[PDB]
C-alpha cells in the first residue's frame, strides 16, 4: 500500500513468504522469501491434573494451551520481549 | 514487544475483519503529545488469528511441524490444590493473560507496541474475576502511554483481548498470551505466485477476512462469537 | 520441543549407532489411538553426539567459537551447604536433567518430539536416587502420551536418557538437558563438497557412525560404555 | 531417502550446511546452506565452589556443564521450547 | 586486517551490514549482507512508580531503561547465553 | 555469553576510542595458563556504543523500529517501599548491573567471552553501593579464569563495567546488562557502498571513534565524561 | 528470430502507443490455420523505442556504455562509386533494411515472431524505391506465414517497417534491421522500486506511452512524424 | 497482466530490471533482476566515405547507424537469429 | 559420476536445470540453476521455392530445418565457434 | 567448437543409447601421442537428441518459445535452379553438412572438441554423394587430429554424422550442422525435484535412454532407423 | 580505486570473480561473481595446408591461431560487435 | 567494440605494465572536441596478456577448457597457391590482423573503444608489408576520430597493435584480432579470498605487471621483445 512506496525508499520491505505448502514459517528462517513478518495475538490457556513433576505439568498445560484456539501445535517456541 | 517497519498485523494490516470498522472505544486515556488513545477489545483480531491458523480440528494455514516460530510472549502457571484452605503462595483458583497491539500514527518512526500480561486469580467466583480484567485494560493502558512516552511514539488505537480459566481443585493452569511472527504460504494467498512476492502481498491487503474465507472455501469458525479464549 | 520435516537427528536417522537396532524396550505406554509406545534408554544416541562433537580434550567437529546454537533446553540449579541440617527450601544433594526423543510414525503430518525434565535430589543415597529416575520414565511416558493426544500425533519409538550429579557440601550444581539445531561442515562429511548438498546429507544417512568415524580416523570415544554423563 | 523424496513435493527439504571448515553451525545463522537442521541429545551436569555471586555460580556451573562430554564450548545459547 | 584473512581460508568472514537506511539491524534479520556480526556493551537501570500489576510494573521499567543513553528503542529483544 | 570469529566490538575493533591505548589495570588475575590478565573499566566502550546508536533526543544509528536484536542479556528487577521497616524479601533501596568482555589471545581458537551479573543493593548508602562494585571486579574476574580453564580459552584483556540506581520510596528498579549483536548500515560508514561488503568493514576497521564523530558531522556526547549510567 | 513467454514489445505490451489501436492494415495473408493475419506499417512501436532510449542528442534510458546487448539482427554494406558506369557487383545507389514482428494469437505456446531483410537498391530513383518496399511487405507476409506453418504458429498481427539511404557517388551505405532484448532501470518506472520487481512491469504494462512521458517530464520526439528512418 | 499469471504457473516470468541509474542492460548481463526481457524494433542506415579500408568502412557506417536515431551507441552487439 | 567428483574440487560442477515446466533453456539464460550445461548433436536441411528476396529464402530454408526432426523450434539461436 | 568440464551429452553421458556399446569403428587415425583414434557413424546420439526434444509433432522437451539456446554452429545455403544448364557459381543440385564430437581421454584437463563442416553438391547423382561423405570422415578425421595436436589434447572416440537433400529445380537448401548448449527441466527427470539439483543429474546419469522412454512412457521414435536426416 | 567509487553510485560494480580453481570465465557465464569484466588485447595468425574442405582449413588455421601465443585453448568463442 | 563501466584491461587498469609510463606516441590526431589523441603501439598490453593466460606451454591462468568466452572480434582468411601467377581473387602472399583500443577520458559517461580491421597482403615482400601497416594506424587513428564525434566520446590515449604472416606456397593463413571478456580467478590474485569480491580487484588494480609475476612465481615470459606476433 501507499505505505510499503515510504518504507522501500528506506530499503524496508515487508515482503514475508513462505516456500512451503499450506504451512506458516517462523520470521527468520532460512528459504523464506522477503524481508519483513506478519504477525498476531494469540492468548489461551491450558490446564493439566497435577502431578509432582512441576515441569512436566507446565510442558503439558502449555501444549494443551498451544493446541487450543488458534493452533499453533508442534512449534518450537523462541521468545523475545 | 513490537511490530514496526517490517510489519502486519492479521485481521488489520491484512485478512482485515470489519469488526474493526463497527467497533467502538472502551475509553481513552491521554498520551504525552496530549491526543487520547482509545482502547477497543482485541476480540476481532483475535478470532481473525483463528480463522487462519485453522484449530486442531478443522486445521489450515498453521505453523510448519517443527518449524521455529519466534514469538513475542509470556505466561504464568499456578496451582489450585484439592479444596485446601491451606492454598500455599503461588495458588489460586484461575489464571489469566492479555495482550495488547497499539498502532502508531506514522509507522515510518514509530513501531507499533504489544504490550502483554498475566496473572493468578485468587476467588472462585469467576463472575468476579471479569470485574477485575474490566479494570486491567485501565492499568495497561496507563504502562502503554509511559512507554510511548519513554520513546516519544504516538498511537492512534490500541487493541486488548485476555484468556483466563477456572483450573478444577488439584488441576495446573496455564495462561498464555503469544504473538507469533511469520511468513505466509503461497496457498494461503488466492491467485499468487512464488514468483510475485510483492503482489502476493498486496493482494493480502485488500482481502477482507470474509472474502478470504469465500475465496477459500472456508467456513467461518469466528461465525457469530463461536469463540471463547 | 520438536523436531519435525526439516530435521533429522544424529545417531539416529545419521550416523547411525547399531545400538539401536539390538536394544530393548523398558516397557511401553498406551498411545491414545491404542497402540503401543516402546521406550528406550536413550544412551546410544548421547554417546553419538559424544563421537561427533568431540570433547574438551579431543575436539571434532564442535560449534564455531561464538556461533550462535539455538536449543530447545532447560535446567537446574541447587545448593548443597557446609553440612547444615538447616537445608533451606530449594537446596538438596544432588541435581539431575533427563530428555526424550519420540519420532512420529508418519513424519510427513506429525513432527518428532522432545520433552525434557530436570530437578534436584533431596537424599544423599545416589544409590537411591537413581531408583527415582528408573521411574521417571513411566513419568514422562505419561506427559508424552498426553500431548501426542493433544496434537493427534503418533510415535513409534521414544528414547529418554538423564543426567545427575551429587554436589560436595557447598557446592552448586547446574543439570542440564539441550537439544541442539545445526549444520554439519564440510569436512565432516566424506567424499562430499559445498557444491552436493543434497548429495552430502544421503552420505549421511547411509554411514552408520561406526563406518564414520573408521573413514574419519577417528577412534571410538563411546568405547565400551566409556561415557557417564 | 524415500522420506526426503515426499518432502520435496512439499517445498521441504533437510539440506543442512556449514560453510565453516571443521565447525559446525547454529541453524538460522546466515551463510549456512539448506533449509533444514540437524540434532542432538545432550544431557550434563556440573558443579562450582558456592560464592555469594548467585547469578555467576551458575554462569560457571553452566560454562562447566557445556564444556563436559559433548562440548559445544563457546556458544551462544538461544532458547526454544 | 590481517586477521579476517586467516579467517577467510577457514570459511568464515565478519561482514555485517544492514540494507537499511541509518538504522542497525539484528544478526539473523533476513536481507542483511555479510556471515559476521558486530555487538557492544550496555548497561543501565530505571523505575517505575509501584502499581499492582507487577508485570506491568518490569515491562516499563524495562523501556525506561532500554530508551536511557545508548537508545535500542521499539525493540524485539532475544535473549542467548 | 560470547563473541567469537564472527565479530568485532563497537570501540574496541572498530571506531576504536583512544580512551583504550591510555587506560590502565585495575588489578590483574591468574589465568590457568600462568599469565596475567589485567582488568579495566569499561568505560570507554559504552561510551563508545552511546555515540554510534544515539540517544532518544539526540538519534542516530539506532535499531530499526520493531527489529529482532538478538542480544547476550540479564537483568533485575527489585522494589524499594514507602520507607516501611519490613522490606520483605526481594527488596532492596538500590538495584545494579555489570558486564564484563573478555577478548582471546588467539580468536582463531578461542572466541572471546561476555560474562554479565546484576543484583539489588541493601544500604541506602549509594556511597557504599560503589565500594561493593569496585569489588566485584575481583568477584568476576575468578568466574571469568575459572571459565577460560573451562574452556582452555586464554584472553589479554577484560573490560567490565556497571549501572546502577537508587530507586524512591515506592519505586521499582531495572537494571540491565546487555550485548547487542548488529549489522551495520551504510550510511554510519563514510565512503562506503552496498557493493563494496567486505572493504566497508576495512573503513570501520581503521576509522577510530573521534575520526568517525568528525567525519560524519557528530558532536561526541560520550564528551568529558558526561555519560552517567 | 523471435519474442515469446519471457518477453514483452517497448511500444505495444508496454508503454503502448495508441497508434495502434487507431491503425488499419495495408492488407492480409492466408495464415495456414485459414484466418487471416493483416499487416501494419511498424512506424508505431518504431517511434515508441525512440522515445525510450532517446537519441545521441536527447538521450533517455539507453543501454549502459559496453554493455553486452543481444539483438537478433541483420544488416547490409554496399559501395556507391563516383559516378563509374562500371558499378561492379555489390555496389548501388541506396541500401535499405526491413523488421517484422508477429505476436501468436496464443503467447502460452506460440512464440511472438521476429522476420528481418535488408538489401541494396539499384536505381537512383528514390521514388521508385519505395515502392519496391511497398511491396516487399507482401513478399515477408509469405515467408513470414511460410514458418507459421512450419511450427504450426497462429498469429493475429504483423507489423513491418523499414529504413533506407541513398549513399553520396563514393559513399558506403549501411542498412540495419535490430531488435535488442533489455532489462529497464528503475527510475524510467515511475512509483517504482528496486523491492518490487513484479510490481514494476505491471506499471509499465499499464502506462501507455503518452503518459509515460507526461509522468516522466519528457517531451514527445516522435512528434507528429518528427521522425524519419 | 492475466497472461503472466498462467506463465507463473509454468514457471515463466517476465520480470526484467537493471540494477543501473538510468540505463537498460542486456538480457543475461549478470546483476539483472527478473528472468524476462523487453524488446524492441530499431531499423536505421547510415554512410561513410570511402577508403580503401572495407571493414574501417563498415565499422563506421554501423556506428553511424547505432547512433542513429534510437540511440544504441557504446554498446556491444551479440548476434541472435 | 566419480568424475564429477574430481571437478567439484576444482569448482567446477555439472548441474543444469530449467526451472520451466517441460522445457529446455539454453545455458547462460537466467533463472536456470547449475553452472554446468547438456548438449546434443542435430544436423538436417530444409528448402524454400527460390523468390527473388534471398534473405527471406534462407530465413525460411532455416525455419523448416530446425522445424524438422530434432525439434528446435522458436527458439533465438547465438552463435559460438 | 568445445564441449569441456561443464558439460555432458545427450545419449552418451546421460540417456545413453546401448547402440553406442554395440557400435564398431569405421576406421581408425593417428593421434600426436601415437594412439589411434575410432571413428564411428554418429548416427545414435543424433537419434538419441530426437527422442529427448520429440518432433513439430510429437513435441517433448523442447527449447521454450522464444528462449536464447547457444549453439556451436555453422550451415551453407545454395540454389538449384530450373534446370537450367548455366548454374551460375554457388549452386548446385543438393547440400549436405557434418558434425564430430570428440571425447577426450582426461576431461579434467581437455574439453571434448566439436568439428563441424557443411558444403554443396554438384552431381544430381545422390547415390554418388553418399561416397563424397563417407570418404569426409577421413577428411575431418584429419583436421581433428590437427587442433588435437594444436592443443595437445587427446581423444579416445569420435562420432561423426551427416544430413543432405537434393533440391527440386527452382528450390533454395539448408544444411544445418548445430550442437545446442541446454539446461533440463524438472518434469524431464523421473523421480527429481527442483530441491535435489546434483542428485536430479545423477538420475540422467544413470538411466539409459530405453529406461527413460519406459519410466517417461515415450514410444520410441528412433524406433528402428526409423529417422533419415 | 576512486573511480569505482563513482560508479557504486550509479549501481555499477566492476567486480569479476571465476569460482573455478586457476581457470579465467567468460563474462556471462554462471557462477561468476561480481557485475563486471576484465578484457585484453589478442591479436595473432595460423596457417594450415591447404585442402579442399575449406570450412575444415580454417577452423584448423584458426584453432592454430588461438592455440599461438597468448593461449584461449578450447573455447566457444561469441562473436560481439 | 567497447569496454566501459563494467570493465578494466590487463596491463593497463590491472596488472599494469611499466611500458606504458614510458611508451612515446607515434603520432596524434585531432579529435572532433579540438584535442589530440596520441597513439602508441599496443605490444605492451598484447605482451601483458601473454603474461596472465600462459602459452601451450607454459599454461597459466587461461579459459576454463570447453567455456564461453565472448570476444569482440574478427578474422580473415586467405590462400596462397603454389606459384602459381593466376592468383585468382580473394588470394595473396600474406594475411593481417590490427586492434585498437582507446580509453575514455571520463569513463563515467563514455565507454572504452575497441576498433579492429584485418586483411591480405599482396606482395610476398614482408619487409614491404611492414610500411603498410605503418601507415594503417593513420587509418584507423582517423575511423577512431570518426566514431568518437558520433557519440560525442573523448579519449586520452590509444594503443594499437598486429599480427601478420606469410603463408607458404599452398598455405591458408588465418589473421585474428579479439578482446576477450573474462573474470579473474582466486589463485591469481595474491592473498585474496572468495569472501573478499571487492578488495581482490583493489589488489589487481595496485600490483603491477612485475610485481604480479614475481609474488606469483612466474618467469616473464614476455622477457626482452620475446614475443613476436
Ligand atoms: N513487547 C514486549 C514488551 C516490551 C515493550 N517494551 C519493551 N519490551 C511484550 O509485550 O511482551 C513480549
Ligand atoms: N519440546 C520442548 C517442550 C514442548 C513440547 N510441546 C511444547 N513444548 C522441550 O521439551 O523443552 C525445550
Ligand atoms: N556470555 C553469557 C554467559 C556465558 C558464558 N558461558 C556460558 N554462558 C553472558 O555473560 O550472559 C548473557
Ligand atoms: N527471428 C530471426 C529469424 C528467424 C526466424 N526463424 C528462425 N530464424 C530474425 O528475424 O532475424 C534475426
Ligand atoms: N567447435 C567449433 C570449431 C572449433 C574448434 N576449435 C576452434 N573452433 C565448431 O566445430 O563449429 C561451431
Ligand atoms: N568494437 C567493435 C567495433 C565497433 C565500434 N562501434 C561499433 N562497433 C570492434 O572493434 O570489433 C569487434
Amino acid at each position: 500500500s501507499e505505505l510499503d512506496a515510504k518504507l522501500n525508499k528506506l530499503g524496508v520491505d515487508r515482503i514475508a513468504i513462505s516456500p512451503y505448502k499450506q504451512w506458516t514459517r517462523g520470521y527468520m528462517e532460512p528459504g523464506n522469501i522477503g524481508n519483513g513478518y506478519v504477525t498476531g495475538l494469540k492468548v489461551d490457556a491450558g490446564v493439566r491434573d497435577k502431578s509432582d513433576n512441576n515441569v512436566l505439568d507446565g510442558i503439558v498445560s502449555y501444549d494443551r494451551a498451544e493446541t487450543k484456539n488458534a493452533y499453533i501445535g508442534q512449534i518450537n517456541m523462541t521468545t523475545a520481549s | 514487544x513490537f511490530t514496526g517497519v517490517q510489519g502486519r498485523v492479521i485481521g488489520y494490516d491484512i485478512l482485515r475483519s470489519p469488526e474493526v470498522d463497527k467497533a467502538k472505544p472502551l475509553f481513552t486515556e491521554t498520551q504525552w503529545d496530549g491526543s487520547e488513545l482509545p482502547i477497543y477489545d482485541a476480540k476481532p483480531l483475535q478470532d481473525a488469528l483463528v480463522e487462519y491458523f485453522g484449530t486442531e480440528q478443522d486445521r489450515r494455514h498453521y505453523p510448519a511441524p517443527g518449524s521455529f516460530i519466534v514469538c513475542a510472549n509470556k505466561g504464568v502457571t499456578a496451582e489450585r490444590p484439592k479444596n485446601d484452605a491451606d492454598m500455599k503462595p503461588g495458588q489460586g483458583y484461575g489464571v489469566w493473560s492479555a495482550i495488547a497491539i497499539s498502532f502508531a500514527k506514522d509507522p515510518t518512526k514509530d513501531s507499533s507496541m504489544f504490550v502483554e500480561d498475566a496473572g493468578v486469580w485468587e476467588t472462585p467466583n469467576e463472575d468476579e474475576l471479569l470485574e477485575y480484567l474490566e479494570g486491567r485494560r485501565k492499568a495497561m493502558a496507563k504502562s502503554i502511554a509511559e512507554c510511548g512516552q519513554d520513546a516519544h511514539a504516538s498511537f492512534e488505537s490500541s487493541w486488548i483481548g485476555f484468556a483466563y480459566t477456572m483450573m478444577e481443585p488439584g488441576q495446573i493452569g496455564n495462561a498464555i498470551t503469544v504473538a507469533p511472527y511469520v511468513s505466509l504460504p503461497i496457498d494461503s494467498i488466492p491467485g499468487g505466485s512464488i514468483l510475485t512476492p510483492d503482489k502476493d502481498m498486496e493482494i493480502m491487503e485488500n482481502l477482507t477476512m470474509p472474502e478470504w474465507l469465500e475465496k477459500m472455501g472456508y467456513k467461518s469458525l469466528s461465525a457469530n462469537n463461536a469463540l471463547k479464549y
